[PDB]
């Protein structure tokens, strides 16, 4: 005998992956960037910088 | 209540012992020197000497 044709489905799960990088600042830096450690100079201006 | 009796150094009698100036630097200052130059007088003997 014959046969029908066939059909069919399927299904394809994801999965999880994810990437990273730290970043470390340090501690006399962090002083001078937000301005609270800056003094009034000529010179802890340029340290800023 | 009592209060209380400020003092200025510069008005004391000491002041005239030391040249205090400002140096808003200080903190990032090491070793720190000053020269002296200096040079003798001398007479012109004779005989054995």
């Amino acid at each position: 005998p014959a046969d029908q044709p066939v059909h069919n489905y399927m299904i394809k799960r994801l999965d999880r992956r994810s990437l990273n990088a730290a970043f470390s600042i340090a501690v006399e830096a962090l002083g001078l960037i937000s301005g609270e450690n800056l003094d009034g100079t000529h010179i802890s201006s340029a340290m800023r910088l | 209540c009592s209060t209380l009796s400020l003092v200025r150094f510069l008005e004391l009698g000491l002041s005239v012992a030391c040249v205090c100036t400002k140096f808003p630097e200080l903190s990032y200052v090491a070793e720190g020197t000053i020269q002296f130059e200096v040079q003798q007088p001398m007479i012109a003997r004779d005989g054995p000497h």
